[PDB]
């Protein structure tokens, strides 16, 4: 029995192996199949923070392979511990690179997917990352909240991109004619609003003229509630996609993102820790802004009566382990 | 066990967290014990048998191409979600972003005229120039295959494609741009697996050149999907209102 | 007598509202919001003058 049996515990082939002398063979024919190229190195960065920056492979032999024909020869929320309500104390603080937050009561904080291992880089140069300026904590905009937001309402400051602007946003990126409507915006995709707001910041006068930049995001947001006040959020840091595609008019099973309920009951914080998903190792400059966060009412807070209404919330969001690659002159975006 | 306890620990968590916790609760006088996991479940095992796919931007399940005309039968898993249905291949992998498995593909073809006929289908690997009007030598280089049709109709076949995207993982949906000066907004052309350009072709050349009508059915082999997305809607049951409650949850009350 | 100077100064600091009290309407209208400074360690001086105040 050799070869033979492939993908087993089904009646089918699941291409376990890759290749065999076997399989091709001019008796009989399998599938086809790939194995893994190991483009030796490159300034190994993939996902942040695990990047290490030194290269695996040798540099500067240019070796080469084929002989030339000129040549003559060359060689948790585990039950054993519940966080109480917001009445009691339960210290906690979450820094940044200089800029930090402290915090009361119970702040859920989680990391949304495990940092995955690095890959070599397909081009060859050294990437230049900045220390604060563009690390902290970037205050984007406060948005109001109201009561009259039924459940499932995508409540957004002043930075976000309307609903419409979802699709058929145009070009190039901010024409400002799709950010500005009546009743928006919906929500802000996490490169181009950040940009947006902050073109002071290094990481804007970076990202603008450096093309291909690579950044995981955490997003943190901030309401206190008075111990009377009742209702309740979600961040749901939806990876890329239109919005008709990820969500419409429903958000019921939406909870499979990373979501980090904040629950006005218990908690006045919640943050997530997102690496980024984007296919190749660096996205582009200018275009394909992977991460977009809403921010969703789970159900309508209402507030102890005689008091006001309204109640307010602010939103931080910031890079983690910044990297770009190749330079070009200034481009608007 | 012990039956009636005092102390008992209690079921009371915390949800907030991202992480949800399903470990079930020692409850007295239950043994609650864990189960082998039967291996449907697991999505190389799950995607490995065939499954019919929407044809074309819209109008599934069959295409029908006038003869003496190639359709170019993009493979864009971006253009498959598109009027896609709410049950089928189409809306399943609507629930990973990234995908990337060597697809099969079977298609099948039935020529309502009643002779014997060829199709010659070729695979244009990502990305590759399709050309505006195929030839025959033109259309040959990339690769071959010849198919006799019956006469009747219904002759089938089927292939293996290797996975050749340089993307290293194909988006299943892409939020931005492709060109850098054009529109072309919310796909990419270049991550998939090639097309499927096939030209027909009749040695009698007889009047009434007539169209055939196809419909293929694809199966991914050696799977894997890197991110999860809620999956589709599924249209609830009618309440039936005489006796409730039988089935669908009520609620309010 | 010359405090917009070099070497003079440091930075501003600031304190900034940024989500405004709540609370049940038995409570308080107001709460004050009293700031301390004390030199924390490593704070040294030198090179003895008078009282640079009346001066």
């Amino acid at each position: 029995t050799n070869i033979y049996g492939n993908g087993n515990n089904v009646n089918t082939d699941v291409g376990a192996n890759g290749w065999a002398p076997t399989v091709s063979t001019g008796l009989g024919d399998g599938p086809v199949s790939c194995t893994p190229p190991t483009p030796s190195p490159g300034d190994t960065e993939v996902p942040p923070p695990r990047k290490p920056f030194t290269f695996p492979a040798p540099p500067t032999k240019s070796g080469s392979r084929f002989s030339k024909w000129w040549e003559p020869a060359a060689a948790p929320s585990s039950t054993a511990n519940p966080q109480p309500s917001l009445i009691a104390l339960n210290p906690s603080a979450t820094q940044s690179g200089n800029a930090s937050i402290l915090t009361g009561s119970t702040a859920p904080s989680l990391l949304a997917y495990p940092t995955a291992t690095p890959v070599p880089l397909p081009n060859p140069d050294e990437p230049s990352q900045p220390g604060p300026s563009g690390d902290r904590t970037w205050l984007l905009d406060t948005v109001t909240w109201s009561q009259e937001f039924t459940r499932g309402w995508n409540i957004a400051g002043s930075n976000g991109m309307q609903w419409t602007g979802l699709e058929s946003l145009i070009f190039p990126v901010s024409t400002d004619t799709n950010w500005t409507s009546t009743s928006s915006p919906t929500a802000y995709p996490l490169p181009f609003s950040f940009v947006r707001a902050y073109p002071d910041s290094s990481w804007a006068a970076m990202y603008n003229t450096h093309s291909m930049w690579n950044c995981g995001w955490r997003v943190q947001v901030t309401v206190n509630g008075s111990q009377f006040h009742a209702g309740a959020l979600i961040l749901y840091m939806v990876p890329e996609a239109t919005t008709h595609a990820i969500q419409t008019a429903r958000d019921n099973a939406g909870f499979v993102f990373p979501y980090v309920i904040l629950n006005l009951y218990e908690s006045n914080t919640a943050t997530i820790e997102v690496p980024y998903i984007s296919p190749t190792p660096n996205t582009s400059s200018g275009l394909h802004a992977p991460w977009t966060f809403y921010l969703q009412v789970l159900s309508p807070l209402n507030p102890p009566p005689s008091l006001p209404t309204s109640l307010s919330c602010s939103i931080y969001v910031t890079p983690v382990d910044s990297s770009f690659h190749g330079l070009r002159y200034l481009a608007p975006q | 066990t012990l039956t009636e306890d005092l102390d008992a620990p209690q079921d009371t968590g915390n949800i907030e967290n991202g992480a949800a916790d399903n470990s079930p609760q020692p409850r007295t006088t239950f043994d609650y014990t864990g189960n082998p996991l039967p291996p449907d479940t697991k999505l190389e095992n799950f995607f490995s048998f065939y499954r019919l796919l929407p044809m074309g931007g819209s109008g599934a399940p069959s295409l029908s191409f006038p003869a003496d005309e190639g359709t170019i039968i993009p493979l864009d898993p971006i253009n498959w979600l598109k009027g896609a249905d709410v049950s089928g291949i189409a809306a399943m992998l609507s629930c990973f972003t990234y995908i990337a498995a060597d697809l099969r593909i079977t298609l099948r073809f039935s020529n309502p005229n009643d002779n014997p006929a060829t199709m010659l289908v070729a695979f244009a690997p990502p990305g590759a120039t399709i050309p505006l009007k195929p030839t025959r030598q033109m259309l040959s280089n990339f690769y071959m295959a010849e198919v006799p049709v019956s006469a009747a109709t219904s002759t089938m076949v089927s292939f293996s494609i290797p996975y050749t995207s340089p993307l290293s993982a194909i988006p299943t949906s892409y939020f931005g741009w492709e060109d850098w000066s054009g529109t072309n907004f919310g796909q990419l052309s270049s991550g998939s697996w090639g097309n499927l350009m096939l030209i027909p072709s009749l040695s009698v050349d007889s009047a009434i050149p007539f169209d055939f009508q196809l419909s293929c059915w694809v199966a991914f082999g050696n799977f894997k999907a890197w991110v999860p997305r809620p999956p589709p809607p599924l249209p609830p049951l009618p309440t039936p209102a005489a006796n409730a409650e039988r089935t669908v949850a009520v609620i309010k009350q | 007598n010359n405090p917009d100077a070099l070497l003079s100064t440091t930075g501003y600091v600031s304190i900034w509202v940024q989500n405004p009290l709540v609370g049940p309407h038995t409570a308080p209208a107001s709460a004050l919001v009293q700031a301390f400074i004390s030199a924390g360690e490593s704070f040294n001086v030198r090179l003895m003058q008078n009282p640079a105040l009346t001066s």
